[PDB]
């Protein structure tokens, strides 16, 4: 866990029920996000899915992912055959696709979900990530 | 029809390709797009200068293939649309190639490959088509023959340059097989050089054959047929349907080794069962020795409709009409006999000593005349028509005279 950051994304989670969860990693480094998994032993309601977001200081505060703010990642799989469904983000100055994100080393960065189930429409969950600058990496 | 090596597109990006070195160079990334998660082998070092980032496929087994064709899909981002831009960077890539008889599985070797082309962009991903989410992609293609060893390796060279690898998609070339014109032909392997024509004995389908020319077919490089030389027909007795040969109907026919159809049944004739090659004859009628048996059934010739003698001078001139039912034919020969039935009255053929003018028997006259002649005598004669059936009959038909003159 030095180069790759992981996190499972279900309500069940300490850091997340708080509110304030949020990271250090440095450039060139992963972020991988696990989805909630459930063994085919989960009666359809106690299933957790969800659409992440990537937003920006203001959309990670409101909750609100109308305004502005790219979809990044969706865990509509609460049943995906080898293990949870993932989803990676790597922290590269620089991307070669018009899809790709990029990412600044001292900017922090801000992620948000909201269930595809749809329950309760106000809070939710959310990462803060920030950069550690060129060469406070070691 | 093409035959697939490899298709990391539809692999849903759990291939994982050898990246060197030791994953500070080529690196996988996913991402949504049309909404579905796509996966791409992507670099971008633009920046550290000094590069060499190979990306190295797994390992393809060769198979039939001899000439392979690979076909990659890929977005490269243009070198001024970077702000530090450090302007060491590229939108140009090396394919590369190893013929290999085992998968060196993690072991890598850069000298162990040679390289195809410098493959480069059709279409650079700007500081633009960012803003907007534009995707800039190239679809570029290339191939190399011929492959000789058990199976090969694909891979990447990386100068520093801000590339992104889409698709890599391997497949190569065989001809359809093939019914054209009662010949079938394999589905067969294209090769490796580019006018190598597959030269493909074809052979023939259920009833047909050769008359002598050979059936032959022509295989391109592009997985197409060419230069059909050749064919076969439906044999005696059937005729080609669609790229069948179904038989002959009932009541139908075909003699030989023809293009044709099957002609139907011809006259006196009995309706014929399946699939007939001569069509079988009826009772009263006939065919010759020199004869098709498509020229109907025939019958020998009724004797001439009308006889006479005109006692003109001295010379009899004999003038007879042609029968009323020929035998369906053309080709009746009219013979001729005489006599001498003396009153006396002891009766008794003719003499050779009597004179014509036109050779007795076969005639395609209706008329001669007899000079030479004896005054007074029932002068018989009997002429007669025959064709060429006439001998498959005893039963005798002709028509008879008398004369005397003075
Ligand atoms: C919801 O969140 C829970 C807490 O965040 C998850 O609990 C975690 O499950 C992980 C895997 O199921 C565990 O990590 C594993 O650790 C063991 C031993 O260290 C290793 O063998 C495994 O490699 C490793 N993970 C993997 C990929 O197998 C965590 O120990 C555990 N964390 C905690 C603190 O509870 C739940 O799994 C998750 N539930 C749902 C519904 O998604
Ligand atoms: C010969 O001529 C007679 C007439 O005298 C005719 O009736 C007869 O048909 C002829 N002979 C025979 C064979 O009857």
């Amino acid at each position: 866990v030095a180069d790759r950051y992981a996190v499972y994304w279900n309500s069940s989670n300490p850091r997340f029920q708080r509110g304030d969860y949020h990271i250090d990693v440095c450039i060139n480094d992963y972020l991988d996000v696990f989805c909630p998994h459930y063994e085919d032993s989960v009666p359809e309601d106690k299933t957790e899915r969800y659409v992440l977001y990537m937003v920006n200081f203001d959309g990670y505060s409101a909750c609100d992912h109308t305004s502005k703010g790219f979809k990044r990642w969706e865990c509509n799989r609460p049943h995906s055959p080898n293990g949870p469904l993932k989803f990676s983000e790597k922290f590269q100055l620089f991307t070669p696709f018009s899809l790709g994100f990029e990412f600044r080393p001292g900017r922090e960065y801000f992620y948000i979900s909201s269930a595809i189930p749809d329950n309760g429409r106000r809070s939710c969950l959310k990462l803060k990530v920030f950069v550690r600058p060129t060469n406070s990496c070691m | 029809k093409e035959v697939v090596l490899l298709d990391f597109a539809a692999a849903g990006g759990e291939l994982g390709w050898l990246t060197h070195p030791y994953g500070k160079g080529w690196d996988l990334m996913q991402n949504i797009m049309n909404d579905m998660p796509i996966y791409m082998y992507s670099v971008c070092n633009v920046m550290s200068g000094d590069q060499d980032n190979w990306l190295r496929t797994n390992w393809v087994y060769r198979g039939e293939a001899e000439r392979i064709f690979i076909e990659l899909k890929f977005t490269v981002r243009d070198c001024n649309s970077f702000p530090g831009g450090a302007s060491s960077c590229k939108e140009t890539f090396n394919l590369y190639y190893a013929e290999s008889d085992l998968d060196y599985g993690t072991n890598f070797q850069k000298r162990l490959f040679t390289k195809i082309d410098t493959i480069a962009p059709d279409e650079i991903t700007v500081s633009s088509d960012f803003e907007a989410r534009h995707v800039k992609l190239n679809v570029e293609e290339r191939s190399v023959g011929p492959l000789t060893r058990k199976g090969f390796y694909l891979a990447f060279q990386d100068i520093g340059a801000c590339v992104a690898l889409l698709s890599v998609r391997v497949y190569y070339k065989k001809c359809p097989e093939l019914l054209q014109g009662l010949a079938h032909f394999p589905e067969t392997i294209a090769g490796s050089d580019a006018p190598s024509l597959a030269t493909v004995a074809g052979t023939c389908v259920d009833h047909a054959v050769v008359p002598p020319e050979e059936p032959r077919m022509h295989c391109a490089v592009d997985g197409e047929w060419l230069v059909p030389i050749g064919q076969c027909l439906c044999q005696a007795g059937y005729e080609k349907v669609e790229d069948a040969c179904q038989a002959c109907s009932p009541g139908f026919f075909k003699f030989e080794a023809s293009e044709s159809p099957c002609l139907e049944c011809p006259e006196h004739t009995l309706p014929s069962p399946e699939g007939a090659t001569s069509c079988e004859c009826e009772e009263g009628f006939f065919r010759a020795p020199q004869d098709p048996a498509s020229m109907p059934c025939t019958r020998p010739p009724s004797a001439p409709h009308y006889l006479t003698a005109v006692g003109m001078g001295a010379k009899v001139e004999l003038r007879w009409t042609p029968p009323q039912d020929s035998g369906g034919r053309e080709d009746i020969v009219y013979s001729v006999t005489c006599e001498q039935c003396w009153p006396s009255g002891e009766c008794g053929p003719c003499e050779a000593s009597v004179r014509y003018s036109e050779p007795p028997h076969g005639l395609t006259r209706t008329s001669v005349t007899v000079s030479d002649l004896e005054p007074h005598m029932n002068y018989t004669f009997t002429v007669e028509a025959r064709n060429g059936v006439s001998g498959l009959v005893t039963s005798r038909s002709f028509r008879t005279a008398s004369v005397s003159i003075n």
